[PDB]
């Protein structure tokens, strides 16, 4: 079954940006069957498909194949891709702190 | 990489 987490990031300046040390894949626009992370292929959510070696994700603990439920309270269930994407680097933003869940 | 699955560096 899944397990949840709750993963408090600070992002890492890297030039102009702050930066997280991760990706993802997935969103309500994109075809779930295409999700290799996901335990029901009809998953439309946020998943985390890769994290950098020794970067901020993967310091706070996150890992390859989260689904990520909320950014910050904001719920990422329902979102496009790029509103994930979005929520997920506000400049203004330094810490931000996921709730996910973990097969 | 998937083309039909983009993914993002954040």
């Amino acid at each position: 079954t899944a397990v949840v987490q709750r993963v408090e990031i600070h992002k890492l300046r890297q030039g102009e940006n702050l930066i997280l040390g991760f990706s993802i894949g997935g969103g309500i626009d994109q075809d779930p069957s295409q999700n290799p992370f996901s335990e029901d292929k009809t998953d439309k959510g946020i998943y985390v498909t890769r994290v950098s070696e020794g970067g901020p994700a993967e310091i706070a603990g996150l890992q390859i194949g989260d689904k990520i439920m909320q950014v910050n309270g904001w719920d990422m269930t329902m979102v496009t891709h790029d509103q994930a994407r979005k929520r997920l680097t506000k400049r203004s933003e330094e810490v931000v702190r996921l709730l996910v869940t973990r097969q | 990489a998937n083309s039909r699955w983009p993914t993002s560096i954040i």
